[PDB]
RNA sequence: CAUGCUUGAGGUUCUAACUCUGGUCCGUAAUCCGGAUCGAGGACAGUGUAUGGUGGGCAGUUUGACUGGGGCGGUCUCCUCCUAAAGAGUAACGGAGGAGUACGAAGGUGCGCUCAGACCGGUCGGAAAUCGGUCGCAGAGUAUAAAGGCAAAAGCGCGCUUGACUGCGAGACAGACACGUCGAGCAGGUACGAAAGUAGGUCUUAGUGAUCCGGUGGUUCUGUAUGGAAGGGCCAUCGCU
RNA sequence: UCGCUGUGAAGAUGCAGUGUAUCCGCGGCUAGACGGAAAGACCCCGUGAACCUUUACUGUAGCUUUGCACUGGACUUUGA
RNA sequence: UUAAAAACACAGCACUCUGCAAACACGAAAGUGGACGUAUAGGGUGUGACGCCUGCCCGGUGCCGGAAGGUUAAUUGAUGG
RNA sequence: AACCCACUCCCGUUGAAAAGGUAGGGGAUGACUUGUGGAUCGGAGUGAAAGGCUAAUCAAGCUCGGAGAUAGCUGGUUCUC
RNA sequence: AAUGGGUCAGCGACUUAUAUUCAGUGGCAAGCUUAACCGUAUAGGGUAGGCGUAGCGAAAGCGAGUCUUAAUAGGGCGUU
């Protein structure tokens, strides 16, 4: 960072943001990786079971990547509008 | 030398704008019209306190 | 000595030539004044800058009275 | 050990997929004097120049 | 006003805390030290802790660079001209000058109009006031240096007025970076004008200072068990010869 | 391991041209080998060091002011 | 261990501090020196036998005395938000 | 005279000697010289005061540690195409 | 006529650890890889964790989009 004297980047420019503590909870799960639970129930818990997510994760949210193979059925989590439809549209509930 | 004022807006809102005047040679306000973004429309400005 | 003072260099002048093809918001001319005046399809800015606002090709004719420098823009 | 991060550097240099977030300068104070347009395009969010992100990302020990 | 129970400061006194580098007894065979007892002082002195003053007695440090060697003197940022070799750029402790502002109209628009000077004629003025005529055309003017401009005058006067607007922005010029400069067009709301239209300050180029930190006004953000709040973020703005 | 006049990182035994001159000691003298000795002490530089000064800055020992504690009784003046 | 002097000391002179558990100095302190002394004494400072003398200035900076008034610390906590 | 000192010249300077010698010089009953034993020391001591002396070392001794302090400065950096 | 070397022989200066980025060369591949630790001990187990499969925004959040904005307008970044 030093520069031979000059005011340098890293003290020439604003600091700027916050970090945010709530979005360490939180992780996205593509639709291409549902077909990879054990069995027909997406949850918190059987994600967990596969190593899809970490261990310290409460909030999980599904975006549209890939298309999805069998029919499953999510359980507490969220999904995009996308993807909401690509998962019913494949014989696949969305319950509780 | 001239110092600083701000131009508050009549309507509700707590937009307002910035300028300077000479305080000696012109010691009365400043009631000027000027479009407020919050309101979208034109409506009347008066001179306040910068600080 | 009590003489060592200069300002920086504001490098004006022509920035495209004629025959030269332009496209709109070009800067044609950086001046003081205006020794050049704006022709066709060119704007003049409130630091006397001539500026396409048309595609073409520039043409510096002189012309009317006053023999004033004008620069248009023309067809390809 | 770990290589350390500047910790200024990380406060004002934001990793994305298009390169690193800054802010600008100019816009702390003395805003009376300066142009509404000046103001409104010192605003947002830029990249970093292509000569300056070699200094950068060493100083993140991001190389 | 009287008394009552409290309560800040002042003075005097008492003895019982404390102090004695005062006497005589014991430990003891001892000018230390204890204990006892007389004498003196006395809630003072003195010590702990908190706080103002003084304090080179002592301590850790700072005290710029350029530079026809250093020092002394001068300079250090910005604008204009020459050097600069007819595109741009271009050095010297080379030659010459300015800036660290002004203006709510000195800005916008519609309408209208041309100067300086000379001569002749004309009450006190008389070369130079105001008036009439002819010539003159820019030798005037332009807020502020100099250069480049100025008849659709960019110069001058009058009526209305706030576009010295908000969000942007195709495309460029400059450029190590950080900064800088110009701008058609679109969307909102305007102002002048019958209207085509013009207006995102001023004839242009100087009139300026990063980040950090702190203050003020807003806010679909955050807010450490939860609801709040404090604090933080975002937007606007203030504080550096 | 010669002289001179030029040249040349600018004062040459060693380069150019030219002149002199068999090979090797001993006793003497110091003109040169920018002779030996000591990483110039003068001068400048280093965001070097020590020590000294003061109305440089920031602190501090010591000295001193006051609140609280050790620390009590009575009388009187007096404000609330 | 390149300077023996006009440098230092000196007897004499003056100012100033100190009442004794003295001022002052060495000691985190106990203590010790001053002193088994007591203002004809003790410490610091300047000048430097002797003779004749030592003039003017108290504005600055120190030191000494004053206490009316102004400014002023910890502490306390009326009032407002 | 002894004894203590160190004013001048010369010699010596790879010395007889890391401060001497020969020839002259000063004090020599005193603020004298000297033996033995003891006390004070490193931001400390001692100093008739030269920044002198504290084991041939002094504008802050020596020794061992922090310690391979730091050195934008000199020097050096090893076979072949 | 600037520095260093009297000569010989021996010795004498780009290393190691941990975190990383790029290139070459390999193993697996929408997945890859384990650390401490067990261990029949260079095997095998251990997938806690790390990186990748999605981005934009200061964030709440929304997501092949998203941010700015009154604006499915323009523009920044991203997507085969
Ligand atoms: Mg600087
Ligand atoms: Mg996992
Ligand atoms: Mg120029
Ligand atoms: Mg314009
Ligand atoms: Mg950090
Ligand atoms: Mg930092
Ligand atoms: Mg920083
Ligand atoms: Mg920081
Ligand atoms: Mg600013
Ligand atoms: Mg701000
Ligand atoms: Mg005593
Ligand atoms: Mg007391
Ligand atoms: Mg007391
Ligand atoms: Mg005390
Ligand atoms: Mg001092
Ligand atoms: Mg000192
Ligand atoms: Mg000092
Ligand atoms: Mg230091
Ligand atoms: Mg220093
Ligand atoms: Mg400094
Ligand atoms: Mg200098
Ligand atoms: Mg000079
Ligand atoms: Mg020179
Ligand atoms: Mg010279
Ligand atoms: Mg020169
Ligand atoms: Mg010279
Ligand atoms: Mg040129
Ligand atoms: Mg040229
Ligand atoms: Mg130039
Ligand atoms: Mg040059
Ligand atoms: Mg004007
Ligand atoms: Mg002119
Ligand atoms: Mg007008
Ligand atoms: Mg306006
Ligand atoms: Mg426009
Ligand atoms: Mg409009
Ligand atoms: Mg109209
Ligand atoms: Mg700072
Ligand atoms: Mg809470
Ligand atoms: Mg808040
Ligand atoms: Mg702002
Ligand atoms: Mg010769
Ligand atoms: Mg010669
Ligand atoms: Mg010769
Ligand atoms: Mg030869
Ligand atoms: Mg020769
Ligand atoms: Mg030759
Ligand atoms: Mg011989
Ligand atoms: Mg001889
Ligand atoms: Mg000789
Ligand atoms: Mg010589
Ligand atoms: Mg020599
Ligand atoms: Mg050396
Ligand atoms: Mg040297
Ligand atoms: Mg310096
Ligand atoms: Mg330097
Ligand atoms: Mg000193
Ligand atoms: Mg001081
Ligand atoms: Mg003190
Ligand atoms: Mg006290
Ligand atoms: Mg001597
Ligand atoms: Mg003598
Ligand atoms: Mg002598
Ligand atoms: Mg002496
Ligand atoms: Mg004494
Ligand atoms: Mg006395
Ligand atoms: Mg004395
Ligand atoms: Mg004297
Ligand atoms: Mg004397
Ligand atoms: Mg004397
Ligand atoms: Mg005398
Ligand atoms: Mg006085
Ligand atoms: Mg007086
Ligand atoms: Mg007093
Ligand atoms: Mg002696
Ligand atoms: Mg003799
Ligand atoms: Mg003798
Ligand atoms: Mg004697
Ligand atoms: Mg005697
Ligand atoms: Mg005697
Ligand atoms: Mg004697
Ligand atoms: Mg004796
Ligand atoms: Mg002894
Ligand atoms: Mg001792
Ligand atoms: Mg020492
Ligand atoms: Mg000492
Ligand atoms: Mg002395
Ligand atoms: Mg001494
Ligand atoms: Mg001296
Ligand atoms: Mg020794
Ligand atoms: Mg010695
Ligand atoms: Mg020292
Ligand atoms: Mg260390
Ligand atoms: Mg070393
Ligand atoms: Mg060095
Ligand atoms: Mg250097
Ligand atoms: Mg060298
Ligand atoms: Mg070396
Ligand atoms: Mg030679
Ligand atoms: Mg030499
Ligand atoms: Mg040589
Ligand atoms: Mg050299
Ligand atoms: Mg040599
Ligand atoms: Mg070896
Ligand atoms: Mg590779
Ligand atoms: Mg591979
Ligand atoms: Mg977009
Ligand atoms: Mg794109």
């Amino acid at each position: 960072g030093f520069e031979g004297g000059q005011q340098p980047l890293h003290r020439r420019l604003p600091k700027f943001g916050f970090v945010s503590l709530k979005a360490m909870d939180r992780a996205e799960v593509r639709t291409s990786e549902l077909a990879k639970v054990e069995g027909d129930v997406v949850s918190l818990q059987t994600l967990k079971d596969a190593n899809l997510i970490n261990q310290h994760v409460q909030r999980v949210k599904v975006m549209l990547s890939g298309e999805v193979g069998r029919a499953v059925t999510l359980k507490g989590i969220a999904a995009t509008k996308g993807a909401r439809a690509a998962i019913e549209a494949a014989g696949g509930k969305f319950e509780d | 030398m001239r110092e600083l004022i701000r131009l508050v807006s009549s309507a509700g809102t707590g937009h307002f704008y910035t300028t300077d005047k000479n305080k000696r040679t012109k010691p009365e306000k400043i009631e000027i019209k000027k479009y407020d973004p919050v309101v979208r429309q034109h409506v009347i400005y008066k001179e306040a306190k910068i600080k | 000595t009590r003489n060592g003072r200069d300002s920086e260099s504001k490098r004006l002048g022509v920035k495209l030539f004629g025959g030269q093809a332009v496209k709109a918001g070009n800067i044609l001319v950086r001046q003081r004044g205006t020794k050049f005046h704006a022709g066709y399809g060119v704007g003049l800015g409130k630091d006397h800058t001539l500026f396409a606002k048309v595609d073409g090709v520039v043409k510096f004719e002189t012309k009317g009275a006053f023999g004033r420098k004008y620069v248009s823009i023309v067809a390809a | 050990p770990k290589m350390k991060t500047k910790s200024g550097a990380a406060k004002r240099f934001k990793k994305t997929a298009g390169g690193l977030k800054h802010k600008h300068a100019f816009k702390s104070h003395i805003l009376t004097k300066m142009t509404t347009k000046r103001k409104r395009q010192l605003r947002g969010t830029s990249m970093l120049n292509k000569s300056d992100v070699a200094r950068v990302e060493r100083s993140l020990r991001l190389r």
